[PDB]
């Protein structure tokens, strides 16, 4: 039989003691003949008035079926029931999995019903049937087996089938079988006919321990559709997913689109949201309805473009590498590939997270890189081979200036327009002879000029950074510019070459025009 | 054998500590160490009902082609109760000549863990794409890493260690966590003839690489610029730093040399130093020839270190308890840039080991992300620090160097 788990009750803590509700003749009826079914195959037992626990039990029928079903109420069992470990909770991306020649998926019946209960803990279990004269009965009851709906099933299932499932494995190496929850995905490469026949073996092992599965007749055929996405022997995708062709949209409609079409990124590429992520803006209400600009239409209609080509994902080889490859798709998005043979994508993906309020290219492709690699590590257990559009040189003279310790794996450029590059650099020494701007929102030169400027609404901060702007503005191409603000230092040195603030990006227009600009700071008073 | 009894810090639970993903190569490492670590009896598989979890991660060995398995039991460290006396660190370790650093690490499996603390050692070796549940195991055994294995272990250890220390007592003996450190004056030479020896005579009961030289570790001081003409420029930097510098040092005064930047000068423009310039520099100099009087570890609070990365290959760091009250302040130099921070926390963590007799909490400067990613690849220690992920601020590093 299956080895018992043992269960304990999280500490300091009795069972529940809670009143069953009143039923009603025609649902003890049926309770009763339900309960009985079950304590001649030992799923259950009598008990003595000796146990003072109790669970409420109730009668419902199947969804759109006639016919009766028990339903045992485990939420204050469950309150008080120890935590497991947890049971699945990370799932496969099909990127990750290796082709098959067939898979079979084998649902399990009364998978909880087969596997026994801690000895000790079924007094817990303890509810009870109602009789239908005054001073007669109250049938109690207590579980043998794991209980649906209590917070250990799942957990103890998943082990149980786990141990169960090992010996056929060791016999059988040739098999692949994947347990999800109720299901068992069994896939192989073997010759149909043979394949058959072991998915009769595997049949007949479950049987000893009590664990029924559908016969050939009755089995599940690909694809299979699992979690949002549809399943092949030898490919993938999501399922599909079709644009509305309305005209009149509201807030909540958008939001609904963006969602749907971010899950399609996964292996659609070229999809875009930035124009229909834009109607959002200050809107009011769920409900409201936002006119699509010319660009958000366009956009609307070149994705329903992109997704009518049904376009599939590959499996996994093993024995051949990863390559990943990026390009810029406007400013702040970046788009990439992970792939073995050209064109053959096992997955794409886009990247626009900015971290921070300013940045450039090469910080932000660098974070690109990361989020891969991650992902990577994850889905295949290895970092793939990257092609970036940008050389060596200007990786290594940002990093090799940069506060922060970096790292980019192995990468060959690709020269895939647009490159990135670095839009100006700050002198690394004053420059000679080259006005000196000397600023506090005004500035004061060396050669005698000044502007003490008007600036309302502007935050202490921004009073900085206006200043700086103004010095860069009435200078010329080669400018030394000397200021007390380490905030404005800061944003600066970091180069970025696209910030949140508008201000921050007219300075980052000014600097990229100059010839030669040197940034210095000197203490307050 | 008898157990002795463990217990966490009254009211505490155990850890539930999340795995950081493993590529094949190390989730293959683990596998191969763990079978025959369960055919031993040191570990055992569990069930569903042990929700405990601490990180597992292999690192190579220095100059061995093999694996070692490293748990990140800082987690349970931390909420373990604290030990009950013949441990105090002996400040005779840093002034030695030669300290050799040993792993005892596979000593601790010989003695038996109190069957109730077991469930909390808890771990997981993760599968790739989820694709199957992952094994879960516990120890039997005291494992490495873990703060109650030394002490636990503290008496069986001073019995076998009584003979060395008063047969050779010119030689000092520290043990932190899984290292033993063996301090000696002897020549380097000497040295490893006698380290040899407590090898086997370690061996002999059944105990089965690294070479310092604390004698000559010194404090990178602050300095200044040294120039044959100073620009407006120049004594801008300087008097920036300067004033940093004289919230440590009060006794740093910059009038004259603020008095040279009066004026919208050109940055260029060569400035000749006047009289008392020129005295003001020399004291200011002076003062910073040396570190500030006063500073004390203080054994109850937090050892700090702050690393920065400078340039070419060279990283500084300081140690503190109090901000501007620096313990030591050094420098490190040189690969990639994660391969150089590992190496500098290995090595500034094994100082404050030495120093001390504690690690320090470090502050660094890299994203979460990447760290995560690549310090395994580096590692080498048998323990690791605490860390926090910081912005350095560009005035900072200046100021440093
Ligand atoms: C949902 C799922 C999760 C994990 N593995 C698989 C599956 N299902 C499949 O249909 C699948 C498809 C292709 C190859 N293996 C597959 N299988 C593997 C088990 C044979
Ligand atoms: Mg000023």
């Amino acid at each position: 039989p299956i080895e018992t788990v043992p269960v304990k009750l999280k500490p300091g803590m009795d069972g529940p003691k809670v009143k069953q509700w009143p039923l009603t003749e025609e649902k003890i009826k049926a309770l009763v003949e339900i309960c009985t079914e079950m304590e001649k195959e030992g799923k259950i037992s009598k008990i003595g008035p000796e146990n003072p626990y109790n669970t409420p039990v109730f009668a419902i029928k199947k969804k759109d079926s006639t016919k009766w079903r028990k339903l045992v109420d485990f939420r204050e069992l469950n309150k008080r029931t120890q935590d497991f470990w947890e049971v699945q909770l990370g799932i496969p991306h099909p990127a990750g999995l290796k082709k098959k020649k067939s898979v079979t998926v084998l649902d399990v019946g009364d998978a909880y019903f087969s596997v026994p209960l801690d000895e000790d803990f079924r007094k817990y279990t303890a509810f009870t049937i109602p009789s239908i004269n005054n001073e007669t009965p109250g049938i109690r009851y207590q579980y043998n087996v794991l209980p649906q709906g209590w917070k250990g099933s799942p957990a103890i299932f998943q082990s149980s089938m786990t141990k169960i499932l090992e010996p056929f494995r060791k016999q059988n190496p040739d098999i692949v079988i994947y347990q999800y929850m109720d299901d068992l995905y069994v896939g192989s490469d073997l010759e149909i006919g043979q394949h058959r026949t072991k998915i009769e073996e595997l049949r007949q092992h479950l049987l000893r321990w009590g664990l029924t599965t559908p016969d050939k007749k009755h089995q599940k055929e690909p694809p299979f559709l699992w979690m949002g996405y549809e399943l092949h022997p030898d490919k993938w995708t999501v399922q599909p997913i079709v644009l509305p062709e309305k005209d009149s949209w509201t807030v909540n409609d958008i939001q609904k689109l963006v969602g749907k079409l971010n899950w399609a990124s996964q292996i659609y590429p070229g999809i875009k949201v930035r124009q229909l992520c834009k109607l959002l803006r200050g809107t009011k209400a769920l409900t409201e309805v936002i006119p699509l600009t010319e660009e958000a239409e366009l956009e609307l209609a070149e994705n329903r473009e992109i997704l009518k080509e049904p376009v599939h994902g590959v499996y996994y080889d093993p024995s051949k590498d990863l390559i990943a490859e990026i390009q810029k798709q406007g400013q702040g998005q970046w788009t990439y590939q992970i792939y073995q043979e050209p064109f053959k994508n096992l997955k794409t993906g886009k990247y626009a997270r900015m971290r921070g309020a300013h940045t450039n290219d090469v910080k932000q492709l660098t974070e690109a890189v990361q989020k891969i690699t991650t992902e990577s590590i994850v889905i295949w257990g290895k970092t793939p081979k990257f092609k970036l559009p940008i050389q060596k040189e200007t990786w290594e003279t940002w990093w090799t200036e940069y506060w922060q310790a970096t790292w980019i794996p192995e990468w060959e450029f690709v020269n895939t327009p647009p490159l990135v590059k670095l839009w100006y650099q700050l002198e690394k020494e004053p420059i000679v002879g080259a006005e000196t701007f000397y600023v506090d929102a005004g500035y004061v030169t060396n050669r005698g000029r000044q502007k003490v400027v008007t600036l309302t609404d502007t935050t202490n901060q921004k009073t900085e950074l206006q200043a700086i702007y103004l010095a860069l503005q009435d200078s010329g191409l080669e400018v030394n510019i000397v200021t007390d603000s380490q905030y404005a230092l800061g944003i600066i040195q970091a180069q970025p070459d696209q910030s949140e603030s508008e201000l921050v990006n007219q300075i980052i227009e000014q600097l990229i025009k100059k010839e030669k600009v040197y940034l210095a700071w000197v203490p307050a008073h | 054998i008898e157990t002795v009894p463990v217990k966490l810090k009254p009211g505490m639970d155990g850890p539930k500590v999340k795995q950081w993903p493993l590529t094949e190569e190390k989730i293959k490492a683990l596998v191969e160490i763990c079978t025959e670590m369960e055919k031993e009896g040191k570990i055992s598989k569990i069930g569903p009902e042990n929700p405990y979890n601490t990180p597992v991660f292999a690192i190579k060995k220095k100059d061995s082609t093999k694996w070692r398995k490293l748990v990140d039991f800082r987690e349970l460290n931390k909420r373990t109760q604290d030990f009950w006396l013949g441990i105090p660190h002996p400040a005779g370790l840093k002034k030695k000549k030669s300290v050799t650093v040993l792993d005892v690490g596979d000593a601790y499996f010989s003695v038996p863990l109190d069957e109730d603390f077991r469930k909390y050692t808890a771990f997981t070796i993760p599968s790739i794409n989820n694709e199957t549940p992952g094994i879960r195991y516990q120890y039997n055994v005291l494992p490495q890493g873990w703060k109650g294995s030394p002490a636990i272990f503290q008496s069986s250890m001073t019995k076998i260690l009584e003979p060395f220390r008063k047969q050779n007592p010119d030689i000092v003996i520290y043990q932190y966590m899984d290292d033993l450190y063996v301090g000696s004056d002897l020549e380097i030479g000497q040295h490893r003839t006698k380290i040899e020896e407590l090898r086997q005579h370690l061996l002999r009961w059944g105990l089965t690489g690294y070479e310092l030289h604390p004698d000559k570790w010194t404090v990178q001081p602050i300095v200044l610029p040294e120039k044959d003409s100073w620009t407006v420029n120049d004594i801008q930097k300087l008097v920036g730093k300067l004033n940093w510098a004289s919230q440590i040092y009060p006794g740093i005064k910059v009038r004259q040399l603020c008095k040279l930047l009066r004026g919208t000068k050109a940055l260029t423009e060569v400035i000749p130093l006047t009289e008392e310039a020129e005295l003001e520099l020399a004291e200011n100099r002076e003062i910073l020839k040396e570190p500030v009087h006063g500073v004390y570890y203080d054994p109850s609070k937090d050892l700090i270190a702050e690393i920065q990365k400078q340039g070419q290959g060279q990283w500084t760091y300081q140690i503190y308890q109090e901000p501007f009250k620096n313990l030591k302040t050094g420098k490190y130099a040189r690969t990639n840039d994660v391969k150089q921070l590992t190496e500098a926390v290995q090595k500034i963590t094994t100082e404050s080991i030495v120093i001390w007799g504690k690690t320090p909490k470090f502050k660094l400067p890299i994203q979460k992300e990447t760290w995560e990613t690549w310090w395994t690849e580096y590692w080498q220690a048998t323990w690791i620090p605490e860390w926090e992920f910081v912005n350095t601020p560009p005035l900072v590093k200046l100021w440093y160097q």
